[PDB]
RNA sequence: AAACUCAGUUGACACAAAAUAGACUACGAAAGUGGCUUUAACAUAUCUGAACACACAAUAGCUAAGACCCAAACUGGGAUUAGAUACCCCACUAUGCUUAGCCCUAAACCUCAACAGUUAAUCAACAAAACUGCUCGCCAGAACACUACGAGCCACAGCUUAAAACUCAAA
């Protein structure tokens, strides 16, 4: 239940000081705000640490240097699927709200 | 029974156990993140200090402390100590939202140690003494 | 004074320390604790703090009713029935 | 109109029912709007306590065969 | 005698019916768009209500349905709004096929 | 004249005005168990209307009520009681 | 009726004769005043 | 709100139209529309409801006067003269199915 | 001020009162209630004293007794709460509704206007 | 008028508790305290350490006073009781029921707040 | 960098400030009022009515005595800088608090006076739609000017009232 309006902002016949002082009018507009904008750092540490604690000799570290590219390798991949699954999208948002615009006037 | 987020209530008489223990005996692992530095210290269930350990006491110096590598450094620190004083399952009240909050915690674990319950103790004060002045840079 | 270990206590569920902490994040973000702390930090002057609430509460409304819009509208997001005509 | 009372005291007894309203018809009768000839007929006899007619008119229409349901 | 404007909606169904809240009505489907069927039910606008995935190749242009109404028109006023803002369609929930 | 015209009555067909839980009924400060229904099961901080549901009279009832139990010793203030946590939820809260 | 009802109440007020018996009466009882809320707004009473 | 005096009564937030001042209005417009029919007049059809678009121009075709279901250029009327050709004849009577 | 044993205003009429415990006696006299109890009595002691109609109370009479009931409630209370401004102004705003009414009365009605002040121990001062 | 004395004591046995108990409804009836009943909700753990009177509490039982007093007793009976070392804690409250319980029909909704605005196109 | 060897757990403990409730919009004339309990208590059956008096008036500030957790003008130190009398970091004081007086200023602004009334033929622009009746206060180019003088004031680098001369065709 939005919070009521009634008596909140500085009107006339308003008797009680404003609850509300919006800086922008309080109607909708016809648009939305744009989408707005390390991985894997676990197998890197494990792998750091084992190449710290073994003089960096990737000969005794396969494992954990072979963990972390195959996880390298699966970031790369989430964030193509990611990408691609991503391209409700604001442009349809507006679109729709465009369809059913607002009117703060009177026709 | 089926599993429940809330501790055990002291006084009541529950099933769960852990090491052979009540929930209000398991060793408790007070974090404490600050802004720059992150500080744990393992105390028994009687107060009775067993490890300590700090991004300072760690090395890291000036900016480095306040960062998750050197909170997951001190909980590793503290957790190799407190599992050589014989401690397995651990309590951790973390008061603080530090960068180290999560990666101390981290730390710990991998030192060994187990988590049974994650407590936050944040000092909040309901109005109480007033901090000092914003910063305008 | 109170006793200790029940006021924001979460018991990890099979050791899964990251869902523990998120739940426990998740109380703290909904209790609004985070909040309250971060603002904490530094004294917000009571004309900030009013300032700061009002225009919460204003973007609280014009959220909730774009919401409501949305939620509104999203049924006519089907195909034209109509194409061409 | 009068009969709105009726109406609204019928579907808050009984509920909508099961007869779905057709509008597409014009002559249709819905089992509220036989309730409502009923008890309208009823009162044209001369009958004045409200809950009275309210029950007459219901063992009226189970006398006819309609399966008034009542909701609680 | 000739009945009056008055008299046709006193005795008009829609005038009989109460609130269309949960009120059941026979729909015609008149307009079908892959899985949206759209259908009337003697008010003003049509429910726009999506083809059941049971049964669903059942459902065809001129099938008579079964409705419960929850608003007769969709409309709402928005923060800001000088009017009304409307879809121009009824809400109704799909029941079944009548017969 | 025409018995067919519209008369000037109220809205046989309005429905009952929804009453908060609480309606008609006495908040006690001493009523611990039903003051706890409405405050964090972990922090101990009172939910808002928008998820009690409860009237402005009624919201403001609970609020002094909590608060006078919390000053007086009846209620724990930093969380919620633990005999309480498995009464009847009513509030429109979802943790997880 | 207020006087009439306050009057027959009056003789259950303690007084500083019926005091110790109250008082070990009380002592004796115990009073619930806890009592939950359901969201179909019926009480909860416990149960004893 | 200048269609308060057209409006016999609110069922339930829904507006009834008179259908006396109905049958009287449609009477004159009726009667325009024919005389004009009858001078010869070039009758357009405007309308923007989609789901009548089709049928409004059939019967617009079948009847032999004009139809715009369309979007509206800007200047179909002011600017015709440039739009078309200096010698264009505009319509004598727009029939409006949707204002 | 009325002694303490009064009974209040909506029990000094009930029959029998006088028939009832002195417990019962007590507790619905003024000793067991809040100072506006006593000042309903203060006022209709002097209604009874002074205006004509005592069940008449729109007359300006009725109103000025009631503003000094409520003039020596405040004053009553600054005695104790002289810090009380907001108080301080209500007393003074109710001097000055007083005197208005009273310039009211000595120029409508001058023998009540006369009663009103002997009653209430005012003395009308001309403004300066 | 009549008020209600929450009263959290010590936590001991029945003797100690009912000579506190008697002596408090003294202290009521001395300052001019008419006690109408007496109310025991029990021995339980209080919900925070109290510490009153160089002790640390942490159990206490709970009782209420129900009386009629005259207003200026109120002040002089929390004295008494700040005074009393039995007492972890004494408040004394308007009764409840002596307020009335106002009938709320409902919760009226506010429907959206309409002429905020002039209706000029912007 | 400077600063401290004070840091962590547990317990005891304020004359400081009053999370969540509050997505509530109430109280008061305005300033203001959001921990709890109690006492007293929120003027006017007609509206306007002070440079013409009375009573109030946030923060800051003076006087005298206490408290002092924290915050903090000034001050000192550490940085940064061409400089840094600032912004950033640390310490600390007046001060914020309580009591008794003073002071009587705020973008004290909802920049929208009080009362009664209308939504009809709109309305420079923007802002918070346009007006009617009645009353009080105020305004008459800019700047000189929250100024000088005179006057009043517990005010002594102050406050209230407040001009004029020169200057300009703008503001
Ligand atoms: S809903 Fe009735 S008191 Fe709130
Ligand atoms: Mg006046
Ligand atoms: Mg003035
Ligand atoms: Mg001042
Ligand atoms: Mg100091
Ligand atoms: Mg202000
Ligand atoms: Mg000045
Ligand atoms: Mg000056
Ligand atoms: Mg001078």
């Amino acid at each position: 239940a939005t919070p009521s309006l009634r008596g909140r902002l500085a009107r006339f016949g308003n008797p009680r000081k404003p609850v509300l002082k919006p800086n922008k009018p309080l109607i909708l507009a016809n648009r939305v705000g744009e989408r707005r904008r390390a991985t894997c750092i676990t197998e890197m540490s494990v792998m750091m640490a084992c190449w710290k604690q073994n003089e960096f000799r990737d000969d005794a570290c396969r494992k954990e240097i072979q963990g972390f590219l195959d996880c390298a390798a699966r970031a790369q991949e989430a964030r193509k699927m990611r990408s691609i699954q991503e391209t409700l999208l604001p442009n349809k948002l507006n679109k729709l709200l465009q369809r059913f615009p607002n009117k703060p006037y009177l026709s | 029974t089926k599993f429940s987020i809330y501790p055990p209530i002291p006084g009541e008489e529950s099933s769960l156990r852990w090491a052979g223990k009540k929930f209000e005996e398991i060793p408790i692992a007070h974090i404490k993140a600050s802004h720059n530095n992150t500080q744990i210290q393992v105390v028994s269930a009687s107060n009775e200090p067993l490890a300590f350990a700090s991004c300072g006491t760690e090395g890291f110096r000036n900016a480095k402390k306040g960062t998750g590598i050197a909170a997951q450094t001190a909980g590793i620190a503290a957790a190799a100590r407190a599992k050589q004083k014989g401690v397995i399952h651990i309590r951790v009240v973390v008061k603080g939202l530090g960068p180290g909050r999560l990666s101390a915690m981290h730390g710990l674990i991998m030192g060994g140690l187990e988590v049974i319950s994650i407590t936050d103790n944040t000092p909040i004060p309901h109005n109480g003494c007033r901090p000092r002045k914003a910063r305008k840079l | 004074k109170h006793l200790k270990f029940i006021a924001r206590t979460v018991m990890v569920q099979e050791g899964n320390v990251e869902s523990a902490y998120r739940t426990l994040n998740r109380i703290l973000t909904m209790d609004g604790l985070i909040e309250d702390i971060k603002h904490r930090r530094y004294y917000e002057k009571p004309c900030r703090r009013r300032q700061r609430e009002s225009y919460e509460r204003c973007r609280r409304i014009y959220n909730m009713e774009m919401a409501r819009k949305i939620n509104f509208l999203m049924r006519k997001n089907r195909a034209d029935p109509w194409q061409g005509c | 109109y009068h009969e709105d009372r009726i109406r609204a005291k019928f579907y808050s007894v009984y509920g909508s029912g099961q007869r779905a309203f057709d509008l597409f018809n014009p002559n249709f009768k819905s089992t509220c709007q036989r309730f409502v000839e009923k008890y309208t007929e009823l009162q044209k006899l001369g009958e004045t306590d409200e809950e009275k007619l309210f029950v007459e008119t219901g063992k009226a229409l189970l006398a006819e065969g309609v399966i008034l349901r009542r909701v609680g | 005698n000739v009945e009056s404007f008055a008299s046709m909606l006193r005795h008009s169904p829609l005038t009989q019916m109460g609130p269309a809240k949960d009120k059941l009505v026979i729909g015609r489907i008149f307009h079908i768009v892959e899985n949206d069927l759209y259908i009337d039910f003697g008010g003003k606008f049509h429910c726009v209500c999506r083809r059941p995935e049971v049964d669903g190749e059942k459902y065809q242009k001129g099938t008579r349905v079964r409705l419960r109404l929850l608003d007769l028109e969709l409309t709402s006023r928005f923060l800001g709004a000088t009017t009304d803002t409307t879809v121009l369609e009824a809400n109704a929930v799909l029941l079944g096929i009548q017969e | 004249s025409n018995e067919d015209l519209p008369i000037s009555m109220e809205n046989p067909y309005k429905e009952p005005l929804k009453k908060c839980i609480l309606c008609g009924k006495h908040v006690d400060y001493k009523n611990v168990q039903l003051l706890s229904q409405f405050v964090s099961p972990f922090t101990g901080c009172i939910y808002g209307r928008h998820i009690t549901g409860l009237c402005g009279k009624k919201q403001k009832e609970i609020t002094k009520a909590i608060k006078r139990a919390q000053i007086m010793g009846f209620m724990p203030v930093t969380y919620k009681d633990p005999a309480y946590l498995k009464d009847p939820k009513v509030c429109n809260i979802r943790y997880r | 009726r207020e006087v009439l009802q306050l009057q027959e109440e009056v003789k259950n007020f303690i007084t500083r004769e019926n005091l110790e018996a109250r008082v070990e009466a009380a002592l004796d009882s115990r009073k619930n005043y806890n009592w939950a809320i359901t969201r179909e707004g019926l009480v909860v009473r416990p149960q004893r | 709100r200048f269609m308060e005096p057209y409006i016999f009564g609110s069922r339930l937030d829904h507006d009834i139209i008179d259908l006396e001042q109905t049958a009287t209005h449609l009477q004159l417009a009726l009667n325009f529309t024919a005389h004009m029919a009858y001078r010869k007049g070039i009758i357009l059809f405007i309308s923007r409801n989609r789901q009548f678009s089709y049928l409004i121009e059939n019967m617009a075709r079948d009847c032999g006067e004009y139809a715009h279901t369309r979007y509206f250029r800007g200047g179909m009327l002011t600017n015709a003269r440039l739009l078309f050709g200096p010698t264009v004849r505009l319509p004598d009577l727009i029939i409006f199915l949707h204002t | 001020d009325p002694p303490p044993s009064t009974l209040l205003k909506d029990y000094q009429n009930v029959p029998g009162i006088e028939k009832v415990d002195d417990v019962v006696k007590r507790l619905l006299s003024l000793e067991m209630a809040n100072k506006k109890e006593m000042l309903k009595i203060k006022q209709e002691q002097f209604m009874k004293k002074i205006v004509a109609n005592p069940e008449d109370t729109r007359s300006l009479e009725a109103r000025i007794i009631a503003l000094s009931v409520k003039i020596r409630s405040y004053e009553e209370h600054l005695e104790k709460h002289r810090k009380d401004k907001a108080h301080k102004r209500y007393l003074l705003m109710s001097i000055d509704q007083r005197k208005k009414m009273l310039k009211n009365l000595r120029n409508t009605n001058y023998d009540v206007f006369e009663k009103i002040c002997w009653g209430l121990g005012i003395e009308y001062t001309f403004p300066p | 008028p009549r008020y209600e004395l929450a009263l959290i004591l010590k936590a001991m046995q029945r003797p100690e508790t009912a000579a506190t108990l008697k002596r408090t409804i003294e202290a009521l009836m001395d300052r001019g305290a008419i006690v109408r009943d007496l109310e025991n909700l029990g021995e339980r753990a209080l919900p925070y350490r109290i510490s009153a009177h160089s002790q640390q509490h942490n159990r206490g039982g709970y009782f209420l006073v129900d009386f009629y007093a005259p207003t200026a007793a109120v002040e002089s009976m929390v004295e008494h009781l700040s005074r009393d070392i039995d007492v972890i804690r004494g408040n004394i409250v308007k009764h409840p029921l002596t307020q009335e319980l106002k009938e709320c029909e409902g919760i009226v909704p506010v429907p959206l707040a309409e002429k905020l605005y002039s209706t000029k196109k912007r």
